[PDB]
RNA sequence: CGCCUCCUAAAAGGUAACGGAGGCGCCCAAAGGUCCCCUCAGGCGGGACGGAAAUCCGCCGGAGAGCGCAAGGGUAGAAGG
RNA sequence: GGCGACACACGUGCUACAAUGCCCACUACAAAGCGAUGCCACCCGGCAACGGGGAGCUAAUCGCAAAAAGGUGGGCCCAGUUCGGAUUGGGGUCUGCAACCCGACCCCAUGAAGCCGGAAUCGCUAGUAAUCGCGGAUCAGCCAUGCCGCGGUGAAUACG
């Protein structure tokens, strides 16, 4: 469980291994290196371990990432669905949010079929 | 959503009600036909009855829901499921 | 599944499922009844009942009418038998020679 | 592929411009 | 002690990103972890490590003000 | 004995603190540690893979001591449980060896544990005994990403000679476990 | 329809009815001999997955557990592990 | 306010399930159109959507404009992945009196199903099918993946 709680996968380049991580897309993988100055084509199997605490440690200290970050979208999915809007509502039915048409599809927010 | 540079949209003659009422020591039950207004720090504590198409909703406006707009607060479809 | 469309009509879920258990007739002949559609309306002499359905041997396409609505779609089933019957049975004449 | 706004090929495709299709 | 059946404990020297240094005793003589003690931000008081938010929201956001009154 | 720094911190900065909070008349009065026990309730190793020997080669590296077989007190059925079999491994810990695996309880292996948020401050006995449980074995130093296979945890039992929960409370705190509330 | 346990059976033993209730026709190479060690069920509190009940810790708990199988007697100062 | 609802069911489509592919950077080759509260060169601010400057064009002149596939080089290494881009959180832009129901677009993060599809069924005979992009009408904006056109690359097969 080495940066940032994710055992990120070796074998594979930094900046692709960082994705691995809740929080950190392609974007944040090119920040974290430019800062920290290290070649996004190393693979995570050959980081020096300074590089690593490195790599690490403006990666935490930057970003929300796995745990809290999930807190928080919950939090405020969760305060969505306490003052009552209309997006709250969507949210306690699980129904979509972001005015899709529900006659046909939405199977993503609704599931697999339910047969009548 | 609507662009920073603007403002905060707020109807303006729901607004004038809001501030006529601070002043005199608020409040009493506004009916509005204003989904579209903004809620504004100013009406925090305020009850006012949204029109969603058919009846003014009676909406109690809190800290948390300020962001928001009006209609958010008073659905306009009545659904309970099928079966 | 079983389509019942209702043209300019209203009709209850009762009269649909009468529909759907009168469609069953078909199913004597242990074919596959894909996409069957009934389309129910009124012309000014009496009811008209349509059906389209396709099987793995071809389609079934008939019409029934009559005063009595339940009669017309009597009458489309006796029509839609006799399609399926055919269907079912006609490449076994010509077995000889 | 297409549907893919952050990248070039999905910006082509809906007909727009980005950090990921400059001008 | 039974013989034979337990892994000697040796003195250990285990390391943590922060140059934490702890000379206990272990199975490993040397150990490598992430995070320790002396820097886990729970431990070192309220180290929001990102996050000293406060909230920020709701009325926070001010932007802004120029609705007449 | 053995020189570790925990059991040093209990005798030179622990017990003064206990006697001044509380008042005790005789030495053997105050707070002290009796052992703790490790017990990782494994029974997914029922009649399955019964080679649980992986888990035991991991408790002993984490405390340097061999573990115990638990076996059934009877059978269930709806566990698929029958009387004699192997379900768990017991360990416990007395003098260096418990203190040498709380300095890196304390140190190590809690500020790892996911989202760590401080130990449950109503776990306590009610007669002055704390229990702890963790998820996971990569929380210990000892465990590396590669040796371990699947992911098990413990069950961990804090003993101590104090009568009530406030004074097994004092003691811990002081220690250096970390509570929430 | 023979055999075992309880009751009927009238506080020794025995005592009948097509009286009231249950069991046997096996089993165990240890479930036998001896030596050494150990002590239950259950309640409450505490503990990742873990539940009424898996395994762990503490407190109370003389025997209500256990003793291959019916019932009875016996039994931890062991016949139980 | 609704026409945008959503236990379900069918029709038409878009994007895919990857290596004859995906991504990045650089570099070519069209046609038909549209454009004076319109098309906007070029400059500056912002990662960007866009915004502030501001030249030209009643337009074979000026502009939308870059065509994309392709070509060069580099990354990826067969994994639900640098395949796929749904869903949701947060932050912005713009039109508009007003984007809650119910707009498009940008940015960070999230990164679903899907490993080529049962019964059944559609299209296409040559610059066609397939695949690639461009334009227009409607139009403040836009739910257009639709429609009407335009060119690029360019097959397979027909005994009967
Ligand atoms: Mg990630
Ligand atoms: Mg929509
Ligand atoms: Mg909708
Ligand atoms: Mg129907
Ligand atoms: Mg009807
Ligand atoms: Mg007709
Ligand atoms: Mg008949
Ligand atoms: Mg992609
Ligand atoms: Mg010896
Ligand atoms: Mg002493
Ligand atoms: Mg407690
Ligand atoms: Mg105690
Ligand atoms: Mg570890
Ligand atoms: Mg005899
Ligand atoms: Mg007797
Ligand atoms: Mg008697
Ligand atoms: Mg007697
Ligand atoms: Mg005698
Ligand atoms: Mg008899
Ligand atoms: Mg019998
Ligand atoms: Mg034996
Ligand atoms: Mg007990
Ligand atoms: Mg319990
Ligand atoms: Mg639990
Ligand atoms: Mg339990
Ligand atoms: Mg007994
Ligand atoms: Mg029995
Ligand atoms: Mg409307
Ligand atoms: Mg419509
Ligand atoms: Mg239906
Ligand atoms: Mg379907
Ligand atoms: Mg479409
Ligand atoms: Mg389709
Ligand atoms: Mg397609
Ligand atoms: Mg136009
Ligand atoms: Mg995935
Ligand atoms: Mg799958
Ligand atoms: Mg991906
Ligand atoms: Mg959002
Ligand atoms: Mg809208
Ligand atoms: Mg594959
Ligand atoms: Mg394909
Ligand atoms: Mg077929
Ligand atoms: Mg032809
Ligand atoms: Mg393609
Ligand atoms: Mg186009
Ligand atoms: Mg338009
Ligand atoms: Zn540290």
């Amino acid at each position: 469980a080495r940066i940032a709680g994710v055992e990120i996968p070796r074998n594979k380049r930094v900046d692709v291994a960082l994705t691995y991580i809740y929080g950190i897309g392609k974007a944040r993988a090119k920040e974290a290196l430019e800062k920290t100055g290290i070649n996004p084509a190393t693979r995570v199997k050959d980081l020096t371990e300074a590089e690593v605490v490195r790599l690490r440690e403006y990666v935490e200290n930057t970003w929300k990432l796995e745990g809290e970050l999930r807190a928080e979208v919950a939090a405020n999915i969760k305060r969505l669905m306490d003052i009552g809007c209309y997006r709250g509502l969507r949210h306690r039915r699980g129904l979509p949010v972001r005015g899709q048409r529900t006659r046909t599809n939405a199977r993503t927010r609704k599931g697999p079929r339910k047969t009548v | 959503p609507r662009s920073l540079k603007k403002g905060v949209f707020v109807d303006d003659h729901l607004l004038e009600k809001v501030l006529e009422l601070n002043a005199k020591g608020e409040k009493r039950l506004i009916k509005t036909w204003s989904r579209r207004s903004t809620i504004v720090p100013e009406m925090v504590g305020h009850t006012i009855a949204v029109y969603n198409g058919k009846q003014h909703v009676p909406v109690y406006i809190t800290e948390n829901m300020v962001g928001h707009k009006l209609g958010e607060f008073a659905p306009t479809r009545t659904y309970r499921g099928h079966g | 599944t079983m389509n019942i469309t209702s043209k300019q009509m209203e009709i209850t879920p009762a009269i649909r499922q009468h529909v759907a258990d009168r469609l069953a007739k078909l199913e004597k002949w242990q074919t596959h009844l894909i996409n069957p559609h009934i389309i129910l309306s009124k012309e000014p002499q009496g009811f008209v009942a349509d059906a389209t359905i396709n099987t793995p041997n071809g389609v079934l396409v008939a019409s029934g009418k009559h005063e009595d609505m339940y009669t017309a779609i009597n009458e489309l089933i006796n029509k839609l038998e006799r399609q399926l019957n055919k269907l079912q049975h006609k490449g076994e004449a010509r077995r000889a020679a | 592929g297409k549907g893919d706004r952050r990248t070039r090929r999905g910006k082509i495709w809906r007909g727009t411009y980005g950090k990921y299709r400059p001008r | 002690m039974k013989e034979g059946i337990h892994p000697k404990l040796v003195p250990a020297r285990i390391i943590c990103g922060c140059g934490n240094v702890i000379e206990t005793y272990s199975t490993k003589p040397e150990i490598y972890v992430e995070v320790c003690s002396k820097c886990h931000p729970f431990y070192t008081g309220q180290q929001r490590f990102v996050d000293t938010e406060g909230r920020v929201e709701r009325f926070q956001r001010r932007y802004g003000d120029s609705y007449r009154k | 004995p053995l020189d570790v720094a925990l059991k040093r911190k209990y005798y030179e900065e622990v017990r003064p603190e206990l006697i001044r909070r509380f008042g005790y008349q005789n030495v053997w009065e105050v707070p002290r540690l009796e052992k703790v026990v490790i017990n990782q309730g494994l029974g997914e190793a029922k009649e399955d893979a019964r080679i649980l020997e992986k888990a035991a080669q991991e408790l002993a590296l984490i405390t340097g001591q061999k573990p115990a077989v638990t076996r059934a007190k009877k059978s269930i059925s709806n566990f698929k449980l029958r009387k004699g079999m192997p379900i768990g491994l017991r360990v416990t810990l007395r003098r260096d060896r418990m203190w040498i695996f709380l300095e890196k309880l304390l140190n190590v292996a809690l500020p790892r544990i996911r989202d760590f948020r401080g130990l449950n401050p109503n776990s306590f006995d009610g007669r002055g005994n704390y229990n702890l449980g963790l998820r996971e074995q990569l929380i210990f130093p000892e465990i590396t990403y590669d040796m371990v296979d699947a992911l098990r945890g413990m069950d961990i039992a804090v003993v101590t000679t104090a009568e009530t929960d406030e004074e097994a409370r004092a003691l811990l705190e002081l220690l250096g476990f970390p509570f929430r509330k």
